[PDB]
Order: C-alpha cells, then structure tokens, then sequence
DNA sequence: CCGAGCAGCATACATTACTTGTGAGCGGATAAC
DNA sequence: GTTATCCGCTCACAATGCCACACGCGCTGCTCGG
RNA sequence: ACUGCUCUUUAACAAUUUAUCAGAUCUGUGUGGGUGGCGUGUGGC
C-alpha cells in the first residue's frame, strides 16, 4: 500500500507545486519583497503556504505545523510536526531559473516518518517513507554508489546569510577540490539532498541550514543508504544547521578531509 | 503413545535392522552397546574403558567389535553368555567334585 | 495495615484464565481467601461485526501475565508459586518480590473501567489511506479516507464518482484493506 | 461443534546424566609495611 | 588494615577427513472458520 | 374562538502593461525466459 500520511503530503505538495508552476510562466505575477541577504520572498510564498495549510487541515485539523513565516503553528495536538517549505531555492523563481522545489515531511516523536520534495519544472516527485524507502517517480533510490573521494561529485550551498564563515568555507572547498572531481551549486538544499539520494551527486555538504530546508531531504538521504551529520560526526546537525550527507564512505572521507580546515565554532 | 511410539521410532539405540544377511540380523539382534541414554559416547569415551576387561571370558565376545571410532563400545554378546536375574552376565561351567 | 499491594506473575503462553482459575482453586485449598484476596486478568474487545471475523474479537492489555493482590509472607510466596503452571515473581530480585506501585495500580483500574464500560470498535482507519470498496452499490471502487468518524462510523470517503473526487458516507463494513 | 490455523510455550517440570583436556579470568586466603 | 600476592573455582573452548545410507523435521489448546 | 391581507416584473462581468505584426514519427513477436536445509544415527575407509 502507501504509507497515508504520506498521501495526504504527497497530494498537498502536488497542489501547491502545481500552483508554483502557474506562478512560474507570468515573471508579471510574482510581487516580491526583499527579507534577508540577497533574497526576496515572493507573494507566491504566501499563496503556497496557504494552500498546503488548507489541504493539510482539511484532513488532519488538529496537526502542529512548522514553516519559515508562519514560525510554528501549535495546533491542538503537539506530537504530529509537519515541516513545510513550499518554496526551497526562492532566489532562483526569482530569476525563474527553474530548479526549484516544495518540501513537506512529517515529524512523529521528534522522529521524520515521511518526507516529500517535488521539483514540478522536470515532474519529479522524491518520495520517502521511513522504514520502506525512498522513490523517484516510481524508481528506487540508493544514492552514488561510489566508495571514495575520487571522481565523485559535491553538492554544496554558500551560507549567503552567514558569509562569516565563507573564508572557512572557502578553504573547506579548496581542499576538497584538492581530491574530489566537480562541485555542484543549485541554491535548493532539499533538491540537493534529493539528488544525493538519487545518485545524481555523491555527496553534499553546507554551512549553517535552515531546519525546515533539510527535514524532508534528510529522511531521503536516509532510506536511499546514505547517512546525514553534523561537521564532527555528531547529531547535533539539527540545531547547528551545518549539514554533510552522502553514502557511508564518502561521508567518512570528506569527514577526515574535513576535520582539520574546519574551525572551532563549527564544531 | 508419544513417548512410547517416539522411543521405539526415534532412539539413539533402536535402529532398523541390519537386515542383509541372516548372520547380520543374529548378530545385530543380540549385540551389546554402551552408548545412548544414561551411557558415555565416543567422544568422552577414554581409550580405558573399550580394553576387554580379564572377566570378559565368557560374557561378551572379545573379538568381534566394529573397527573405527567405536571399539569395545559396542560389543557381541557371548554364545552361551546369558542374562542374570538381576541384568548381570552370567556363563554356564561345569561344576567339578573333588576329582 | 499492611495493605494487600498488587503483584505480577508470568503466566505461559495462553494459560492465564486457566492459570488465574486454578490460583483461586489453590486459595479455596489453602483458605488464604484474606492474603489472596483479588487475582485479575484484564482484556478487551474489538467489535468489527462484518469482513471475516465476526462480530467481536478478545484481546489483552498484556499477555503471559496475570496480577493478584497478594501479601508478602514466605508461605504467601509458595502458595503463588506452588499452582500448575506460572513462572517466577515480576519484579524485584528473584525470592525478594517488589509490588506494582499504587499509581500503575490506578492506572490500569481506569483502563479496565474504561475498556468494561464502553465495548468499542478498534481496528479503524487513518485520515489519507487508500482502500476498496466491499459495498453492493460501490463493489470494486477504491478511494481515500478523507474524513473518519468513529460513533457514527461511517468513513467519509473521497472515490471517483461522476469523474471529479466525491465525498461519500460508506460504512465501516462497507470498507476494505486498511 | 468440532475442523483448520497460530504464537509463543525448556512442556511448568526437576528436566537433569563422570571425570576430557587446557587456558584463563576470578574470589577468598596470605605476606608484608 | 591495607595493599599487593597467590591458589583453588568455575567457565569457555577445541575434539581427522571424506563417502555413503537411513530417519525425522512442534504443537496445541487458543484462534479463525463455516 | 382570535398568527396569515401583493415584497411589483429571473443571472448584473472575468480575462489587463514591451512588443507582436502572428511567426521532422502512425511496422513485428527472430531468439532463450514462460526436490532441498538442518539435526541425529549407522556403516565404511
Ligand atoms: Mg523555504
């Protein structure tokens, strides 16, 4: 069968990536304001949110919801969290780059159970429910199969709000470029860990994440045999918002890499 | 009827006959082990215990015996050799007067 | 007044009735009708009266124990292990007992209150899973559990219907897998 | 009302059973400051 | 008394290779079933 | 027995700010696909 929670999460992310898609072909319709470092949130944000809060309440009224501008809507129950960003990479539809993507996971006892992301310019539909897996469009996910640093693929994101760190990261990148192949760069952390899980890139790492940006592609990378942390091998990855994730081995390489141009704050 | 039925079916000691040969059958019937329930096994066996013993004579053949890792374990019970009251092995003499 | 606190012993697989059965025929022996005054089994029951199993169903709150209300005393302690077939005490180190605390002790009272009050359908259904149709009117549909409902128990249930989904009012035995 | 599946059961108990030969960790007795 | 020392106590852990043959392989009263 | 006594002539609209001159392909079903695990015992060498 299908997991039902997992539906409802599915059919609402279908609804409101098809509302994105709409917004997409009128660079008239979007009414934009600026809100942190060199990004804006659009009005379509707004319509999004709304649309997927609807669908949510139409078929659990009483859930917790999480998203970035409503902050944290306490509804009657507190054990059932629903992590929402219905937009990640808002500077590309912007400049309507397409890639782009809407997230939705579930959180049970603080624990991720489903998880959805949806990039409706290539249809793709990244699916992942604990305990039987993760599916693209239909197709099992098991991420890079690689074993070692070498000719693999980095996907990374710059913390554009943290740039502090940029020096440190620059350096991070610079020896990381010293072993791997190519690094990869789309401003969609949930579409960057989705790939990770879908193979397409054999790693990914960033500075400083937002925790409704990585809630849905953790649980993918996750059941797609790969493994999520923090800088330091720890769990704390939650709070610091300092995300590497990748298959077994290369996360443990770029660990290793790592451990030494890291900086203390990080750790 | 479990019990009694899984003894006579599944025993370390019973076993279907060595039906081959009619020699085979006598000397299958009448044999002499000293494995199974309440008895050693080959493994804490002790090369002490498979030597004939000198009251052997008469109560348990001394010669035949299967070669391998079970010798003097099992055992052919004596031609005239018979079974005590009490499960002792007790053989016929000739009892003897004073000349 | 030493209270006669509740205690746990672990039964066998399917021999608690019985088990609890025989410990009262052991009291009746013994006449510890004071010591081992209340011995109880608790269970409950899930009503799908349609689709297979039939019109109710016996489940327990925790199998392969059964609760007394006991007292402490050596010969006490026998006399509960000296019946057909249960195992050791649950609780403190073996020969030395410990009581289930009054506060679990109310607990599971409210539970049983509860459970004998009110004999209810289990087994339900969760707000967004697909699942058949065993109805006359809508045999071989299939749809997703938009709405459920529990007194009334008749499952609003969104199908294709006139091609656009449709909410419907398809009762419990009128719903299938899941 | 009994036939056909099931869920967790040393059958509840005293089951049980002489040496096997060797190393190794361990707990109660022991010499010394 | 204590601190290190030592000696008997109990438990883990090994037992040639093959071949062939034979036999067997839960159950059971609770549970799903008409 | 004892509220009720015309209200006046069928819907009252969405699409909406650069940029345009409208601007290659409808073939299959050639081909394969369609006893054993463990335990124990017994013997042999
Ligand atoms: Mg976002």
């Amino acid at each position: 069968a299908m997991h039902p929670m997992l539906n409802i999460a599915v059919r609402a992310a279908r609804k409101a990536g098809n509302l994105i898609a709409k917004n997409y072909e009128t660079p008239d319709a979007v009414e934009a304001s600026q809100k942190g470092s060199n990004d804006f949130v659009t009005n379509v944000d707004k319509a999004a949110e709304a649309v997927i809060i609807d669908t949510i309440r139409k078929s659990y009224p009483q859930h917790t919801i999480i998203t970035e501008e409503s902050g944290e809507l306490e509804g009657t129950d507190q054990d059932v969290q629903w992590v929402i960003d219905p937009l990640d990479g808002t500077t590309n539809f912007i400049k309507r780059l397409p890639h782009f993507a809407v997230s939705i996971a579930v959180r049970i006892k603080g624990r991720t159970e489903v998880a959805v992301v949806y990039d409706p310019m290539r249809n793709e539909l990244f699916t992942a429910t604990r305990g039987q897996g993760a599916q693209l469009n239909g197709y099992r996910l098991r991420g890079s199969t690689a074993r070692d640093l070498d000719g693999t693929i980095l996907a990374t994101g710059f913390p554009f709000k943290a740039k502090q760190y940029a020096t440190t990261y620059i350096n991070i990148v610079g020896k990381l470029f010293n072993e791997c192949a190519d690094f990869r760069r789309t401003g969609s952390a949930a579409l960057d860990l989705a790939y990770v899980a879908a193979g397409r890139v054999d790693g990914f790492f960033e500075i400083g994440l937002r925790p409704w940006d990585f809630a849905a592609g953790e649980l993918l990378v996750r059941e797609a045999g790969g493994i999520v942390s923090d800088f330091t091998g720890g769990h704390n990855y939650m709070l610091t918002g300092n995300i590497v994730a990748g298959n077994p081995r290369v996360v443990k390489a770029m660990l290793a890499n790592m451990r030494d141009e890291l900086s203390d704050a990080l750790k | 009827s479990a019990a009694v039925k899984e003894f006579f079916g599944s025993s370390q000691l019973s076993q279907f006959m060595d039906q081959n040969n009619p020699l085979s059958e006598i000397t299958h019937k009448r044999r002499i082990s000293a494995l199974g329930p309440g008895g050693l096994t080959r493994e804490r066996a002790g090369f002490e215990v498979r030597d004939v013993h000198p009251t052997h004579y008469g109560r348990v053949c001394p010669i035949e015996t299967p070669e391998g890792p079970n010798i003097g374990l099992i055992n052919s019970l004596s031609v005239y050799a018979q079974t005590n009251e009490y499960g002792f092995l007790e053989t016929p003499y000739r009892k003897v007067t004073d000349g | 007044a030493p209270k006669k606190r509740w205690y746990v012993v672990q039964a066998f697989s399917g021999f608690e009735g019985r088990v609890a059965t025989s410990l009262r025929e052991h009291i009746k022996l013994h006449n510890m009708e004071d010591l081992f005054g209340e011995v109880m089994v608790p269970t409950e029951e899930v009503v799908e009266i349609r689709g297979g199993q039939r019109r109710k169903s016996e489940r327990k709150f925790f199998p392969g124990y059964v609760l007394v209300q006991m007292v402490m005393n050596d010969a006490s302690w026998h006399l509960v292990r000296s019946v057909p077939r249960v195992m050791g005490f649950i609780g403190g180190t073996s020969d030395r007992p410990a009581p289930i605390s009054d506060k679990e002790v109310d607990a599971i009272m409210n539970r049983l209150q509860q459970v004998g009050d009110k004999p209810r359908p289990k087994t339900l259904f969760e707000p967004g899973e697909m699942v058949r149709v065993n109805d006359g009117p809508f045999a071989d549909f299939n749809g997703v559990v938009e709405e459920v409902d529990y007194e009334k128990s008749r499952l609003k249930v969104s199908v294709s219907i006139f091609g656009r989904a449709t909410p419907v009012e398809l009762d419990f035995s009128q719903v299938e897998k899941a």
